[PDB]
């Protein structure tokens, strides 16, 4: 149940599991998340911009548990230590890359631990 | 004792910097976000300040700003103690009014007539 | 004007897109009236919603599910 | 006298013999949970969600629709009420989809702001949930009728005020839907106003649809200017951008309703916009410039010209504060020759005390009238909320309405009396029936519209109807005073402009050829360069670039209507100050402060700098521009009506035709209508 | 009512009712309202002239010792016609009981300080001066605690907006560490969470 | 599927350091003047 | 020029202004029968000191303050400016 | 006005109290100019003090003047001793901050109505 780097999962064959329902941004205590949706052309709604500061992130676990569609997950890798403040601001298309560098790591964790919560 | 009665208008200064004469406050009654129908949002006179520029922070798009007041709502109980706070700190203002609706005359059973015009269908 | 921040930084961007990766799904058929999709397996994925599949020309991917669903 | 002393919760209160339990319990400050009951509609009993346990009784009644007899004990909080509200509102939350991630009323919906406060705690169904299918109505209203608590509130709207009887109740039992059985589109004015009425997330907005949840917006009240009566809105900014706007429920105008054009036209604010000052370049070229080039450029020509060779026109949507800095700059140089875009004929009066130029019966007096006659106008597509007030006052008591000219579609049973200007001349005498019902009227009302008065025979029809307004008032007249003759408009900033002391109608510039003009009119093409003399310059000052900004010498930017604290005046002389929402983008500026920096770089420097000093300059000229929202009693036009008999112009031979189409003229009119592409996307769906 | 609902007792609800009955009976010069809290606590409203004596009555006695000052605090309240609210709190170590002393005040009207009665309220009174501006009279050492040397706002009151005016930075223009006007890189979004329908019927205000 | 090849790294300037940017359309879309002919 | 126009202010009540309320009855239709060039303005409510503005000579103000005249003093105090 | 004062009574003990502490600050300008090792001219430090006391002369009331005394009385603790490390004193002299226009036409080029 460890807390660490962020991620955005996606379904079997890809759908970008997020649906921009605006809850992971309303219970960040530190107001890190910054979502701006738009009706995407197919008709299903998605994000356009998604921004998580890694400095205002106080590492609750309040994004991890507010999500209905089970997308944004505090992933279990403390690998960090970049050299510029211009870098630790995350976009959308970092998190997916950072969330598809592993899902064999994350989906082994959540299947063990969803039975309690 | 030494109660030293007199009368002089209480005006305070020194605590803010220059925003005394630049900003006119605004006292209003909030009125019912109309997508719903609950009326607890009324019943408190508030005040709120002016809005100024919001540019773009040219690295992301965060609507960064100066104008350090920008987020202040106070909740006053009445008009009589509304204006009694804009003077004691000493800035200008402008006062709205409370609006309460028509009383009014509605009566189910008047929807069925013999010669009148109010007669509804499709129900 | 803006493009100078990635001079010699390789501009790391996404490679696969799910803007339209819906369409490679063999859109499911049932021959019924209303179907459940708690898609992605039980106790995970989006909550269960019942879609009407009677018209032109598909359910509508549940609003959540994304995957093209039909009869 | 005439009340019943009724005890709510063991506490006395005095109500009229014939109110409801709902209103009486709303007098001592309690809200029973409401679904099937809105104030401005009729009353039905088809959800059963107000259940008061009346004391000393076995049964439980609905507080929506029943009278209040001799003094009951209305016992709200008991142990039988709270077993009913909790039991009714487990029923409807069963057959219902599991949204609120994606349904767009996720902030306000009343299956959600009841069901924490009142109502149950958990669910027992545990499988089922029937699922009907959606359809389309128009490109305004996204319609998901899965959600549908079936409260029959949208259906009683259509049979009421917006008199298109189009929706219905189709089915029996659990199997029923709401929408239109055939595939007919439902579109009129006030058509998008149902998406406030709909108490759950079935009817929701199409252009706004998926942008932002409503706990983040910053509500700042404001007034909308696209129309005669003005409005009462509240804008909703997210990050410095307008997202959507609402009504604000002023009790005399916009009772709770807003116009459809005024709701879906915020897109024209931010699509096709000019941001910077631009230099001449000598060809058909026109290129941008830094702010300190084009200031003394035009201010050089002010010191050269003098007398009536410079003028200005202004007739659009600019306020009554950037129309003082124009008047004190062109008349300290003593060259007035300036008029509005709108044509209004003056015969004996018109700038002085105006005598009928404001709507003398207010909107709150419309519900008191008995015989309304109106001529020369199509009131449906100009000031629609005034039309809806007729629609209400035609119902709920008796009313008799006749119209002259051009058989059009009004939703209530009028009668087309005649179609010529000569009907006016004969009705000054006694003929062509109704003929004396105006004489037999107790509270008359004779409206001239501003569609017919723009014509070439305007000085005749002004004096003709004022004669029959004199004819009625000199008989008795009403009881009583009851001011009779009145007028409406279709341009917002005209009564604000004209009662500063301008002239009406572009005639003074239409005779002579002055050299330089300033255009704040402007997009209506009542002056082109062809009607002007040769390529001597005109300097343009606005915010949109539709027609007139390509044909210009130097253009200057301005802030539109959501960017500046302003003043506007509807058709009763109210004064409704709009407020700041967004600061204007780029190098655009406020309108009246570019005039002082035009003045101060030139010779004359005006004796006012801040906005409070501007409004004292207003209070000098007109003292009723700081008396906000008050209608004073001042008619003074018995002198004016005889003095307006001075001009003896006769009628013409043409039917009094309005410009408006079936609908299609309603959408694309002013300036913000034109650039807004949702008006461009809902106009081709009409024609097909 | 059920499980997961707090069980009350009528023992302490009767004793703390009966005890502080005669704290208004034997000093009716100062005490002007006493009310019993539903969770077995006592509040006692005291005119600000009785700041020292009703403490001094309590401070030593045979029937009410109250020898520990737990918490001195202060609340500001606009729309009261007298702004602030000074709230004392004490502890009967012999008796295991609590009582709170709620004395209203204003800005310019001083309060006689409780330095000589309790020496615990030396630091609890230099602090409140910094955070609101209440001038406690004849204080033996009044100074500047918990704030910087440049604040002039008394920031815990409702007129000081959340971020300050004096956002700080460094420059090499000489060597110094210098102030600036405040300059945020994000708006600090203000959400709206106050939902209608008046869910609490017991605490309901009078209708008017 | 949608898994990477072998691994990656968090390299401070490799020269690649990801240098974050904005991901929106521009907002107001200012109007352009008419053409060089009159 | 001079001149251009004038501005008759009044109040609806507080009856010290009652000279103009007879002046409109006596000399407006007789007044404005003469001078069919000058657009003299009438506005709403000063509520105290019912002044009378004049505006001419490159936009310069001349404000007499009739507080309470007769109906005949207001008849003759207008041609102070109307002649000039 | 039923409220006891702080120190003064009415307009005379107050307006001799404010003249008292001015003689403290006039004496304790040329001490801090070497006690902190700050290199300016000594007449700058005296100009700021005679600037500062004329700012508040619009008062028509006692115990408001007495409130400003307490702030003015307090600063001589920190300033006459060494509690401000060279930086809290130099904030009165806005050396870094750019000049404001304060005239109408220069505001109009830069800034949306400050
Ligand atoms: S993860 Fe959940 S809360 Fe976050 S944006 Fe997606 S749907 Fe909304
Ligand atoms: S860990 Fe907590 S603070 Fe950080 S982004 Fe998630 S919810 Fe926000
Ligand atoms: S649209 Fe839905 S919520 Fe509105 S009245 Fe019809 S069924 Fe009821
Ligand atoms: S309409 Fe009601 S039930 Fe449906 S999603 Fe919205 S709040 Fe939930
Ligand atoms: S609750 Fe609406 S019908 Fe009685
Ligand atoms: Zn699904």
């Amino acid at each position: 149940r460890f807390r660490g780097e962020h991620a955005l999962r996606r379904y079997p064959s890809g759908e970008e599991r997020c649906i921009a329902c605006k809850l992971c941004e309303a219970v960040c205590p530190a107001q890190a998340i910054t979502i701006e949706a738009e009706p995407r052309a197919d008709g299903s709604r998605r994000t356009t911009r998604y921004d998580i500061d890694m400095t205002k992130c106080i590492y609750c676990g309040f994004c991890q548990e507010a999500c209905p569609v089970d997308a944004i997950v505090e992933g279990p890798n403390f690998e960090f230590s970049t050299e510029t403040h211009e870098e630790l601001l995350y976009n959308k298309e970092k998190l997916l890359n950072n969330g598809d560098k592993w899902e064999a790591e994350i989906a082994a964790n959540i299947q063990a631990d969803y039975l309690y919560r | 004792i030494t109660v030293d009665e007199k009368l002089d208008i209480t005006t305070i200064t020194g605590v803010p910097e220059e925003h005394i004469k630049t900003r006119k406050a605004r006292i209003f009654v909030p009125a019912r976000n109309n997508m719903q129908s609950g009326v607890n949002n009324t019943k408190k006179w508030k005040m709120e300040f002016d809005t100024r520029e919001r540019w773009e922070n040219p690295l992301m798009g965060w609507a960064s700003t100066a104008d350090p007041l920008s987020n202040l709502v106070l909740t006053f109980s009445t008009k009589e103690d509304a204006v009694a706070f804009a003077e004691k700190n000493g800035w200008s203002y402008d006062v709205e009014e409370r609006k309460v609706p028509k009383p009014k005359s509605k009566s189910y059973g008047a929807n069925f007539s013999w010669n009148k015009r109010t007669r509804v269908s499709t129900k | 004007y803006r493009k100078v921040r990635f001079v010699g930084r390789q501009k790391e961007v996404n490679e696969n897109f799910a803007i339209d990766l819906i369409a490679e799904q063999p859109v499911s058929q049932v021959g019924s009236r209303v179907i459940s999709c708690d898609g992605g397996g039980g106790a995970l994925g989006h909550p269960r919603v019942y879609i009407n599949l009677d018209k032109e020309t598909k359910t509508g991917t549940c609003g959540y599910c994304g995957l093209q669903f039909r009869q | 006298s005439n009340l019943i002393e009724v005890f709510v919760d063991g506490q006395s209160v005095m109500v009229e013999p014939g109110t409801t339990v709902l209103q009486a319990c709303e007098k001592v400050g309690m809200q029973i949970p409401r679904f099937c009951y809105h104030e401005r509609l009729s009353v039905a009993g088809n959800c059963r969600m107000c259940l008061v346990e009346i004391e000393k009784a076995p049964k439980v009644v609905a507080a929506c629709a029943m009278p209040v007899m001799k003094g009951w004990n209305i016992l709200t909080n008991s142990e039988k009420t709270k077993k009913a509200r909790e039991g009714v509102m487990e029923f409807l939350l069963a057959n219902h989809p599991l949204d609120c991630p994606i349904c767009d009323q996720g902030g306000e919906c009343d299956l959600q702001d009841q069901s924490m406060m009142f109502g149950s705690d958990r669910s027992r169904f545990l499988e089922g949930k029937r699922a009907v299918e959606d359809k389309n109505i128009g490109p305004l209203v996204k319609t998901i009728m899965t959600r549908c608590i079936q409260c029959t509130r949208c259906i009683r709207f259509a049979s009421e005020i917006a008199g298109v009887d189009d929706l219905g109740t189709t089915g029996r039992g659990n199997d029923m839907q709401v929408g239109t059985y055939i595939e007919k589109m439902f579109m009129s004015e006030l058509s998008g106003n149902i998406i406030d009425i709909c108490p759950v997330g079935a009817l929701t907005s199409k252009p706004y649809a998926f942008t932002a949840r409503p706990w983040e917006t910053r509500k700042t009240e404001s007034i909308d200017v696209m129309d005669a009566v003005g409005s009462n809105i509240v804008v909703s900014t997210r990050t410095g951008e307008v997202m959507r706007i609402l009504p604000r429920m002023h009790e005399d105008i916009n009772e709770e309703w807003i116009s459809d054009k005024t709701r879906f036209a915020y897109d024209g604010l931010k699509r096709q916009r000019l941001t910077e000052p631009m230099v001449r370049n000598e060809k058909g070229l026109l290129t941008h410039t830094t702010w300190e080039d084009a200031l003394s450029r035009v201010a050089g020509m002010l010191q050269s010209f003098q007398g009536n060779d410079v003028a200005a026109i202004a007739g659009g949507l600019v306020d009554a504060e950037a129309l003082i800095a124009l008047k004190d700059l062109l008349n300290r140089v003593d060259s007035d020759t300036l008029c509005t875009e709108e044509v209004f004929p003056t015969a004996g009066a018109g700038t002085d005390l105006r005598s009928n130029y404001l709507l003398n019966t207010t909107i709150a007096g419309v519900e008191e009238a008995d015989v309304v006659l109106l001529v020369g106008t199509n009131p449906r597509f100009e000031a629609p909320l005034f039309n809806a007030r007729i629609r209400k006052s035609w119902l709920h008591n008796d009313l008799k309405v006749a119209l002259i000219g051009s058989p059009v579609d009004l939703t209530y049973r009028y009668d087309h009396l005649g179609d010529s200007p000569k009907i006016l001349q004969d009705i000054a005498s006694g003929s062509h029936p109704f003929s004396q019902v105006l004489q037999e009227a107790k509270k008359p009302m004779v409206i001239l519209g501003s569609s017919a008065l723009q014509r070439n025979d305007g000085a005749a029809i002004l004096a003709a109807v004022s004669n029959i307004a004199q004819k009625i008032r000199t008989s008795s007249g009403v009881t009583g005073d009851w001011k009779v003759m009145n007028i409406l408009h279709r341009i917002a900033s005209q009564v604000a402009a004209l009662d500063l002391g301008y002239k009406p109608g572009v005639e003074a510039i239409q005779k002579n050829p002055p050299k330089m003009l300033f255009l704040l009119g402007a997009d209506g093409g009542c002056i082109t360069r062809q009607d002007l003399p040769k390529d001597c310059f005109i300097v343009y000052q606005g915010h949109h670039g539709d027609v007139g900004a390509p044909i210009a010498d130097v253009i200057l930017p301005g802030a539109a209507y959501t960017e500046k604290s302003a003043t506007y005046v509807n058709t009763e002389g109210r004064a409704q100050q709009t407020k700041v929402a967004v600061t204007p983008p780029g190098l655009a500026r406020e309108d009246w402060k570019i005039i002082r920096a035009l003045s101060e770089i030139a010779g004359m420097t005006l004796p006012y700098d801040t906005l409070d000093q501007v409004r004292n300059r207003l209070e000098e000229v007109s003292p009723n521009l700081v008396r906000y929202d008050d209608v004073e009693g001042a008619n003074y036009f018995q002198q004016a009506s005889e003095l307006s008999k001075l001009v003896n112009q006769q009628l013409l031979a043409d039917p009094l035709v309005p410009p408006q189409l079936t609908i299609k003229d309603f959408y694309m009119t002013d300036s913000i209508s034109r650039a807004s592409q949702t008006m461009a996307k809902c106009v081709k769906a009409v024609t097909e | 009512t059920r499980p997961t609902v707090r069980p009350r007792n009528d023992v302490a609800h009767k004793q703390l009712s009966a005890f502080g009955e005669y704290v208004a009976e034997i000093l009716p010069k100062y005490v002007q309202q006493v009310q019993v809290s539903c969770f077995n606590e006592l509040e006692i409203c005291i005119h600000p002239d009785g700041v020292i004596p009703v403490l001094t009555f309590l401070r030593d006695h045979s029937n009410a010792q109250f020898k520990s000052l737990a918490d001195l605090t202060a609340v500001d309240i606009p729309t009261r016609q007298n702004r602030f609210e000074i709230v004392y709190n004490l502890l009967s170590l012999r008796f295991n009981s609590r009582i709170r002393v709620k004395t209203y005040t204003d800005e310019l009207t001083p309060i006689e300080s409780s330095v000589p009665v309790y020496k615990a309220a030396n630091w609890y009174e230099r602090e409140i001066w910094d955070m609101f501006g209440v001038f406690f009279a004849n204080h033996p050492d009044l100074r500047r605690i918990l704030t910087d040397y440049g604040f002039e706002g008394h920031p815990f009151r409702k007129d000081f907006p959340l971020s300050g005016y004096v956002e700080l930075r460094y420059d090499d223009e000489v060597k110094r560490v210098v102030a600036e006007p405040v300059e945020l890189a994000q708006e600090f979004r203000k959400f709206d969470l106050n939902s209608p329908w008046e869910a609490f019927p017991a605490y309901r205000q009078p209708p008017e | 599927k949608f898994i990477w090849t072998n691994h990656k790294f968090n390299l401070s300037g490799t020269p690649q350091q990801y240098v974050p940017y904005s991901t929106t359309r521009k907002k107001i879309q200012e109007w352009v003047p008419p053409s060089t002919p009159y | 020029l001079g001149l251009r126009e004038i501005r008759i202010h009044l109040c609806q009540r507080s009856p010290g202004s009652q000279g103009v309320r007879d002046f409109i009855e006596k000399r407006y239709v007789e007044l404005k029968k003469a001078n069919p060039d000058l657009p003299i303005l009438i506005r709403e409510c000063s509520d105290v000191q019912p002044k009378l503005w004049a505006r001419y000579a490159f936009g310069q103000e001349k404000n007499v303050s009739l507080n309470n005249f007769s109906a005949d003093q207001v008849t003759r105090a207008l041609e102070n400016v109307l002649s000039s | 006005t039923s409220v006891k004062p702080i120190f003064s009574r009415d307009m005379n003990e107050a307006k001799r109290r404010v003249r008292e502490l001015y003689r403290a600050w006039y004496r304790e300008v040329p001490n801090t100019v070497h006690l902190f090792q700050l290199d300016i001219s000594v007449k700058q430090g005296r100009d700021k003090v005679r600037e500062m006391f004329k700012k508040n002369a619009h008062i028509t009331d006692p115990r408001v003047v007495d409130l400003l005394v307490i702030k003015g009385k307090m600063e001589l603790e920190e300033t006459i001793k060494v509690w401000k490390q060279r930086t809290h004193v130099m904030r009165f002299f806005h050396e870094t901050e750019a000049p404001r226009p304060k005239d109408f036409l220069s505001k109009f080029y830069v800034g949306h109505d400050p």
